[PDB]
RNA sequence: AGAGUUAAACAGUACGUGAAACUGCUUAGAGGUUAAGCCCGAUGAACCUGAAUAUCCGUUAUGGAAAAUUCAUCAUUAAAAUUGUAAUAUUUAAAUAAUAUUAUGAGAAUAGUGUGCAUUUUUUCCAUAUAAGGACAUUGUAAUCUAUUAGCAUAUACCAAA
RNA sequence: AAGUGCUGAUAGAUUUAUAUGAUUACAGUGCGUUAAUUUUUCGGAAUUAUAUAAUGGCAUAAUUAUCAUUGAUUUUUGUGUUUAUUAUAUGCACUUGUAUGAUUAACAAUGCGAAAGAUUCAGGAUACCUUCGGGACCCGUCUUGAAACACGGACCAAGGAGUCUAACAUAUGUGCAAGUUAUUGGGAUAUAAACCUAAUAGCGUAAUUAACUUGACUAAUAAUGGGAUUAGUUUUUUAGCUA
RNA sequence: AAGAUCAAGGUUAUGAUAUAAAUGUCCCAGUGGGCCACUUUUGGUAAGCAGAACUGGCGCUGUGGGAUGAACCAAACGUAA
RNA sequence: ACCUAUACAUUACCGCUAAAGUAGAUGAUUUAUAUUACUUGUGAUAUAAAUUUUGAAACUUUAGUGAGUAGGAAGGUACAAUGGUAUGCGUAGAAGUGUUUGGCGUAAGCCUGCAUGGAGCUGCCAUUGGUACAGAUCUUGGUGGAUAGUAGCAAAUAAUCG
């Protein structure tokens, strides 16, 4: 890990001012304390840099608890990591006794999302919750998706 | 005598004298040891004729009189026996200069040795001695 | 009076790696004895391509080396990355080739093996093909990070697409005053 | 103050070690030019440091003296390694390659013997020699080289006016 | 305007030229073609007597540009005549010859390494003294500017001031990588370490709207597509060069 | 009108140059108290005064020169012959 | 005509920047020769002689330039500690410290000698910091010039014989 051997501040013995200016001299806080004032000389710094700083976008949800709405979401580029590498390339195989049984609710994403495009083979996916476009290019490659518990 | 390490170029020592650091002569407290003037008012620093001389470094010698005794011979720093040896086949751009930190009894093993292996020695008379 | 030898004099780009790796400079000192002797550019830039910074070396995945292949004119070529090489899932078939890369990722290596491919080190790429024949040199994605996104940070002059350095993205984090139209001003 | 004691009082009760500031003495030197202090150059004093070898046109030629023995010119004998190659195993199935093991051939040397083991050779020492006993150092002249300064001596061209 | 010819003085002269890099080029001289004239008058030396190429000068002709045409000048080309000049046809041996891109040495004198011991010579702003010239105003600092009749600092020693930590951005290195982080804890111990590591959680893997919400389409692929500037490679085709 | 496909083109169509240039990151220090001169100027009788325009210095710059000197002149300083 | 800046020219030398090569050693290269091939003259091979073991995270080799506060970066130096190491040093004298010892480096600073000393200590590679002082009307201790005596030690007379 450290080394002040390293640092620059060792170097600057002596240098008078040790890289603080002589004129000007870094002398505590000579900008106000943190973010103070924000509507006033840091108005530049602010909106630049974090433009949305200050007021309100406004719709005061008292008490949510993040299990209600929580909610991960797979993609539909991704969708096939789900399944095991070796069977992933087993089952482009050509043969049925088929199609593709997905169960992604175990693989603990909520949410099937729709990003498009999936190798033709029909995939059926096992998922609680929808994008309508995700199971609109599902059902194109002949799948399906069964809705899950 | 001895003979001098590998036909030098004479060795310019250019500036001598010990830059001495700006008022060493005016104050004991400020050491001889060489600090350079970084301040506002130095007459050293814009260097003014009659203000001495600031380490710039073209007073630096010729990379080929670069360590070099005026009798040839580079120091080394010779701790005992086997570092001696080391310059065994470098008689010619080295010198065996015993530690100060060893004892007598050692330095007649070095000396000795060091007259065997015929590489110059810079201090023999160390430690002697009418003494035990 | 020196009118002027001002700047620069300093330039620009390193001749040696930034990087205490005894291997990778093993490769410099090889291919750098191939740049003169043998003339040609595929020894010139291998050497500059090795000095690269972590950043302007950023992992090429398996689907890159794939889409060549579609390429005309590149069906017998090795595969030349002076990379980390990574795995790409969605790739169904991985075709044949000969990879050569400074380091491959183990579940990548699996998957060039399978293909029936070699995975190669540099210097055994050197010996084959001293003449560089049959290669193709892939630099990888640097638009990728995080950080290109954070550069241009402006609000004014009708851009930026940039994304606020924040730590939490949520409402309330910047979605107010100076976002939108509502609060003052747009962007 | 002597003396004793102690390895040492250069450990004698601010006591291990022992600084600076500062002061006395001694020793050297000077003293009206800035009060004093200072740097550089030249320079004297004290003080110190550095100091090499063989050759004109080359240092080889030649002679003597000593010593060597695997090698010495090389042969043989023994000892082990190296170069190249192959096999059997492993490594990577297999290939090339590498590695362990094993084997062959080419050779070179460490020890022993041998023409000789100073028939001679070779190795090792010494002397003498051509301009000259030299090139470390400092000096002379002359020939050159780079930058430059300052003259000399030689001969034209053209233009105006004449 | 002509290295036509030539003298003096000044300072410099890295020369590790095989650390892991050159010593090559030319010239002189001798060798074995001859003759003739001349000079020294001995040894030798010069010029003249060939072929080839170039160049200038003469005459002639064509073009092209130009000052104006009486006449000149230009760039290009050809031809004839004669003459001069210069280069090529001048190889090999030897060479203290010239240079070889920082080419200082021929040659010589002197001191002297004279065993340990140690003479003699050369060279020196060590400390410091001396003698001469010249230069040198007090540092730190704020300040436009400090030697200031600006401020602190009599003098000296020792403590003595850009840190640590949480959380953060950027640069970079390292590990692994579409994942990563074990060390909350448990297994274990050569022990507050090392070794092992259940399970989560964090962040990343989708964002944006207030939120409800919905979902980046195209294609297994298209490093976002197309397009324009871009490298590197393979590659059609051709030329030159080298092997 | 754009995107734009195709074919034609002697010499690239002022001059010197390029110390290579462009580009990105740091959101980096330091600065936000200037001072002086040529020239141009406003206020003021004027000022070593208050304030602009352009440009150079000084600020951060000695050395040589103006006897002297922050700034003017000449000139930008590795170390020496 | 003369004088003359760190300017200007040249040269050696420092550094920084630039620009180029350097990395077949069971091999390469040079030199001399004997043999053989071709040829006039060259190469191959054999032999003998010689050079070459490159911090190739540097050297050899090259050129242009250097003011500098604020500031930035780069590379060292010193100081205390720690892992490793030099089969480190050491009471036969460590460390410390005084020091016209000698020398090295542009410097930071280093070593050594000599004297004093008495018990422990250092170099190198990595590793961490309460890490380097002249100052802060700095702190704390010590010491000067003022000044071995200048202020003064003087109000209430002030003793004195002895």
């Amino acid at each position: 890990m450290s080394n002040i051997k390293r640092k620059k501040t060792r170097k600057l013995r002596g240098h008078v001012s040790h890289g603080h200016g002589r004129i000007g001299k870094h002398r505590k806080h000579p900008g106000g304390r943190g973010n103070a004032g924000g509507m006033h000389h840091h108005r530049i710094n602010f909106d630049k840099y974090h433009p949305g700083y200050f007021g309100k976008v406004g719709m005061r949800n008292f008490h949510l608890r993040r299990q209600h709405k929580f909610r991960p979401e797979i993609n539909l580029d991704k969708l096939w990591s789900l399944v095991g590498a070796e069977k992933f390339a087993e089952l482009e195989k050509e043969k049925s006794t088929k199609a593709p049984v997905i169960d992604l609710v175990k693989f603990g994403y909520y949410k099937l999302l729709g990003r498009g495009h999936l190798p033709a083979r029909p995939v059926i996916v096992k998922a609680k919750y929808f994008s309508k476009k995700a199971e609109d290019k599902i059902k194109k490659a002949g799948g399906v998706c069964l809705l899950s518990a | 005598m001895t003979i001098r390490p590998a036909y030098r170029p004479k060795i310019v020592k250019k500036r001598t004298k010990h830059f001495i650091r700006h008022q060493s002569d005016r104050y004991a407290k400020l050491s001889h040891k060489w600090r350079k003037p970084k301040g506002i008012d130095n007459r050293v620093r814009r260097r003014f004729k009659g203000q001495y001389l600031m380490p710039n470094i073209g007073y630096g010698s010729n990379k080929r009189t670069r360590h070099m005794l005026p009798t040839g011979f580079k120091k080394f720093l010779v701790h005992n026996v086997r570092e001696l040896e080391v310059l065994l086949m470098q008689n010619r751009v080295y010198c065996g200069e015993i530690a100060h930190g060893v004892s007598s009894k050692k330095r007649k093993e070095i000396v000795e040795r060091a007259k065997q292996l015929s590489v110059r020695l810079t201090n023999p008379n160390g430690r002697l001695r009418s003494q035990e | 009076g020196i009118d002027i030898n001002h700047k620069y004099d300093r330039k620009v780009r390193r001749t040696e790696p930034k990087s205490q790796d005894v291997y990778l400079r093993l490769l410099v000192k090889l291919y750098r004895f191939l740049q003169r002797r043998t003339n040609k550019k595929f020894n010139r830039i291998i050497l500059k391509r090795l000095f690269m910074s972590k950043i302007n070396r950023p992992p090429l995945s398996l689907q890159r080396i794939a889409r060549f292949f579609k390429a005309a004119n590149q069906p017998e070529s090795t595969i030349v990355v002076v990379g980390t090489v990574t795995d790409d899932a969605r790739l169904l078939v991985v075709p044949k080739l000969t990879v050569c890369a400074l380091h491959v990722t183990q579940t990548a290596r699996e998957r060039i093996l399978k293909a029936g491919g070699e995975v190669l080190t540099f210097d055994q790429l050197a010996l084959r093909s001293p003449t560089g024949k049959n290669t193709l040199l892939l630099q990888g994605r640097r638009t990728a990070r995080t950080a290109c996104k954070h550069f241009g940070k402006a609000p004014g002059v009708p851009h930026s697409h940039t994304r606020p350095y924040v730590r939490s993205k949520g409402r309330k984090f910047e979605r107010a005053r100076g976002r939108r139209s509502s609060c003052g001003y747009k962007k």
